[PDB]
Parts: structure tokens; sequence; C-alpha cells
């Protein structure tokens, strides 16, 4: 379409390999659990709406949180304080007017100190050595609806609705790469408004298949029904809004015909 | 790396956070320029700065070599260069720029600016005081303050961007969605000053500088750029000047160099050339690496 749509998809492929966090990495956390980082994903997704922020700052936030604690084990009532230093450097990088520093120990409910964020900003951005353009699910997701035929707002809001569910539970997610993330919640989406596959273009484009999907498109599907049965629901409610086509609201397919 | 290994030499430019020094190393001998960044916590300008220089390595893109971070200073470690393009005009006042070495400045400048977008990078404020340039004859792309990394497609980004002079008229007429062609037409406006030795388009507010666009490449209608007449920016009441002929506009320009700035300064940013498509320009049939004539 322009130029380097291809030269720019080639090198987020390159890129998300080297950003991949730890797969395993919360077993070697002795004092957090895949649970309480579920609750903080999902507090992070309030946080979001609440300073109306965008999506792709939720996802950058995510992969700085997911890469430090690939490294640096952290103590239970310091998990937020990670996340709250994370967001405000996704926002910092992503976000044209990122809220202040004093908003950002506002929704901590007094928790930590400003000196407290600032000091973990640091912290994290040594620990990430600043690299922080990092290839995320949500900038494959808006690569591939370009593929749409035609476009499609429910297709587009649903794709990214399941996307962003995938970044609540570190299992089974972890273990996929975001351009993985996004081609099985691009062909869910799809497959669940118009009845449509992934497409053979995209087959094209990203040498994936519905065959190289499917361990990514089986348990995204398993998350998709078990939705409104799972602990953490800021996405659900997130997602009911007109902003997104009210798409947490359509009902999910019974079976994927594979 | 660390402080103690580089002896400050002279003070080479003033920022914003925010002085620029050059340095030596003591062991190594290497002529660095450090960058000082005063610690609202670390700026969301250092930050894209530091991420996106770290991912960009090319012979035409200014080298960052380290980051020094401390407790309340932060110092950027990057390849010194002798001087900046803006300076190397001014030495060069009367008598000119030889045309081979516009030629091969312009050429470096087009590869280096490919590659950052084909590694999703814009850099918002190519202007001549933000290229370097060397004694062997290289000029880089330099001060990624203003980059940042786009989305395909670009949604929204920082309104207030690109120093006017060499700002858009996508930009200027206030369109929601600018993306790499805006540092396109900022290289058609340094090619242009590198030929006249004077600014292309040197307005005084936003106003002024469409007016002066408008005078020489004609105001814009629906022919020649679709939608520009419900763009936000845009009023009915714009004086409608012609179009004048290129000759004119670059004098000592030939035939081939006419047509790429012609193509650099497309109103439309979608059939405005890319820096990649630009570079197997017929302007760079004879491209060499000359030195710069000066010191
Ligand atoms: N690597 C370098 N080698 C030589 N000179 C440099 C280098 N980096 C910067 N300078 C000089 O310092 C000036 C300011 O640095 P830079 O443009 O990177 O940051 P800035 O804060 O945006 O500067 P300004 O506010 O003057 O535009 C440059 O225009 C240049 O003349
Ligand atoms: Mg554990
Ligand atoms: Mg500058």
């Amino acid at each position: 379409v322009p130029d380097y749509h291809e030269d720019i998809h080639t090198y987020l492929r390159e890129m998300e390999v080297k950003c991949k966090p730890k797969v395993g990495y919360m077993k070697k956390q002795p004092d957090i659990t895949n649970s309480m980082r579920a609750i903080l994903v999902d507090w992070l997704v309030e946080v979001g709406e609440e300073y109306k922020l965008q999506n792709e700052t939720l996802h950058l936030a995510v992969n700085y949180i997911d890469r430090f604690l690939s490294s640096m084990s952290v103590l239970r009532g310091k998990l937020q304080l990670v996340g709250t230093a994370a967001m405000l450097l996704a926002s910092k990088f992503e976000e044209i007017y990122p809220p202040e520093v004093a908003e950002f120990v506002y929704i901590t409910d007094d928790t930590y100190t400003k000196k407290q964020v600032l000091r973990m900003e640091h912290l994290v951005l040594k620990v990430l050595t600043f690299d922080l353009a990092a290839p995320t699910v949500n900038q494959f997701l808006t690569q591939y609806f370009l593929h749409q035929q035609p476009a499609n707002c429910k297709v587009e809001s649903l794709a990214m609705f399941l996307g962003e569910l995938s970044l609540i539970d570190a299992d089974p997610y972890l273990k996929y790469l975001p351009s993985v993330i996004a081609g099985a919640a691009f062909h869910l989406a799809l497959y669940t408004v118009t009845g449509q596959s992934w497409p053979e273009s995209l087959i094209r484009k990203t040498g994936y298949t519905l065959e190289s999907l499917k361990p990514c498109l089986m348990d995204l599907h398993q998350t998709y029904l078990k939705a409104p049965q799972h602990a953490q629901q800021s996405i659900r409610e997130k997602y009911k809004n007109s902003k997104y086509h009210g798409v947490s609201l359509l009902n999910p397919p019974e079976t994927l015909n594979l | 790396g660390s402080m103690e290994n580089f002896q400050k030499v002279e003070k080479i430019g003033e920022g914003t956070y925010g002085v620029v020094y050059k340095a030596r190393n003591k062991l190594t001998g290497e002529v660095v320029a450090l960058k000082k960044i005063r610690l609202e916590g670390v700026p969301s300008t250092a930050i894209r700065e530091i991420s996106l220089l770290k991912e960009l390595n090319h012979p035409n893109i200014v080298k960052l070599l380290d980051v020094i971070h401390t407790e309340n200073k932060l110092y950027l470690v990057f390849e010194f260069l002798h001087q900046d393009l803006k300076k190397f005009m001014d030495a060069s006042a009367l008598t000119g720029i030889p045309l081979p070495l516009i030629k091969s400045y312009l050429f470096q400048l087009l590869q280096g600016l490919a590659f950052c977008h084909s590694h999703r990078v814009l850099h918002r404020d190519l202007k001549p005081e933000n290229l370097l340039i060397n004694t062997e004859g290289a000029i880089k792309l330099a001060d990624f303050g203003l980059a940042r990394a786009f989305g395909v497609p670009v949604r929204t980004y920082t309104h207030e961007v690109v120093t006017l002079w060499y700002r858009a008229p996508e930009i200027l007429l206030g369109c929601k969605y600018y993306s790499t062609a805006v540092d396109i037409w900022s290289l058609g406006c340094i090619f242009a000053e590198m030929v006249t030795r004077r600014a292309l388009f040197p307005g005084d507010s936003e106003i002024d500088q469409l007016f002066r666009i408008f005078r020489t490449l004609g105001t814009p209608d629906e022919v020649v750029w679709p939608g520009v007449t419900s763009m936000p920016d845009y009023k009915p009441s714009f004086p409608k000047w012609a179009r004048q002929d290129f000759s004119k506009v670059v004098p000592p320009l030939d035939e081939d160099g006419r047509s790429l700035l012609s193509q650099m300064l497309h109103y439309d940013p979608n059939k405005r050339i890319s820096a990649k498509a630009a570079l197997a320009h017929p302007f760079f049939q004879d491209v060499t690496k000359p030195v710069p004539h000066l010191r």
C-alpha cells in the first residue's frame, strides 16, 4: 500500500522475537503468581479507561512488565509499583498527552509515593536498557485489518477485544508471539462476525496458515467461551462501550469447524 | 562506559535539557558528543530519542554509542561530527556549494530517511541544524528528539510538529493523519535551500507559511489534491495563485533535479515520492561522494 508496509512487517517480526519475555518466568518468581499478574493487568485496563489511554499504551505496558519480571524477582506488595512505572513509561512513549506523574500516584490509592514511582521508572529503564519500542498484538492487528474484504468495524473491535483478553492470562499466552496471537484473534473475530476465514492474502504476507495458528486459536477460543466467568472483567466491561461497537456482547461461536 | 573516561573539550550546542559538549575518550582517543539531559521523571523526548536511536544503525544516521544513566543525570554519548549543515551553508555564504556535493548529501539523506521509514520511525524535525556533516563527505540525520514510532496504518499523532519553514501542508491544513510524507517535504525544502542558499518557504506564522507555499506551487484544488477543501484548516477565502514554472523556483537546477524536487513537494501525501523510490531517480545517475570543500 505505502512503501514500507512489507519492510515494517518484516522488521516487527524480527523485533518481536527479540522483545519476547521468558516463557516460564512465573515459576522462578517466589512471591508472585499468574493470578496476581491477572489482577495487575486488569487494573491497568481500568487505568487505561479512566485516563482514556490508547490500547497500544496498555499492550506496551504489559510487555514492559513481563520483560522486567523475566529477570527481576519482585514481592507481591511491589507488583503494582512495577505496573505503575510501566504504564507511566508506556504513556510517555506512546501518548500525545500522557497523564502527569501525580495522576499515576493517585490511582495507586496512596500505596506508593511519587519518589517511589520515579525511582521505579529509572529502574525499569535500566532493566529494559531503554528498549521500549516493542511490537504488540495491536500493531499486528492494524496491519491485518487492511486485508479485510471489505472493512468491518465489528471485526476490528472484536479482534482488539480478543487480543486484549490474552494480556490477562500469562498461561497460556506468554508462549505465543504477538503476531501469532493477532493472527488467531483476527481469524476468530472474522469467523464470529462474518463466517469468513483467515484470508490467503495474509498467508502470503505472514506465512501463517490456519494450521500454524491452531494451537493459539484453540486457546483463544476457550478464553473467549469462558470470558464471562473469568475473575477479571474490566476488558469485557470496557468493550461494552459504543466506542468498540459493544463487541463484548456478541456471542462466541460454539465450534471452530477445523 | 562512564564519565571518568571522557574529557570535555568545548561546548558545541545548546539544547533544551540540554547542553551538547565535544569530548575525548581518554583511553581510546575517540572524539564524542555528550548530550546531557537534566533529571516528572525522565522526559518523554529522551525516552523516545534513546529507544529509537538504539534501533537505528545506519551510516547516515547519527550513532548513539552509550547511555550514562545515573541518579540526577542522563548522558547520551554520540559519535562526533564536525559541523551541522546550517553552519556549513553559512560558511559557504558567497560562491555556493557544488552541485555534486548537494546531490551526494541529498542521496545520503534519502538513504538515512528510507531506513528510518522502513523501521517505522518518523523523524518530524528535519532541518539543516539537525543534519551533521563530517570531513569525509558523510551527512547524517540527527536530533531524534521529535521522532516517533508509527503504526501501519498511522493514527493521529502530535499536531505541533516540524519547525515551521519545513512543515508540510497536510500538517498546516490540520489533517487528522500524517505519515512518512512529512519528512520528504522537509527534505525537499532542504534540497532547495542547498541549491539557492536561502530557505524555500520562510514564513513567520502558519497562514504566512501556507501562502508562501501556495505562491510557489499554486493554490491546491480538488484536481491536484483530492480532499483538500474538506480539510479542517482549509478556507474557501484562500487566494488562488497560479503554480509557477519550476525552472524559476530553483534556477540553477537542471531537468532531473527539478523533476525530483517537484516529486518531493507534491501536495498530495499519497503521490509525494517515498525516500526509497527517490533513490532510483535519474538525478542520481552520476552521484559520487565529494569531500566538503570546507572546514
Ligand atoms: N553528534 C554530534 N556531533 C557534532 N555536533 C552535534 C552532535 N549532536 C548535536 N550537535 C550539535 O548540537 C546541536 C543540538 O543538538 P540536537 O539538535 O541533537 O538537540 P536539540 O536539543 O534539539 O538542539 P537544538 O535545540 O539546538 O535544535 C546540533 O544542531 C549540532 O549543531
Ligand atoms: Mg511463582
Ligand atoms: Mg536540534
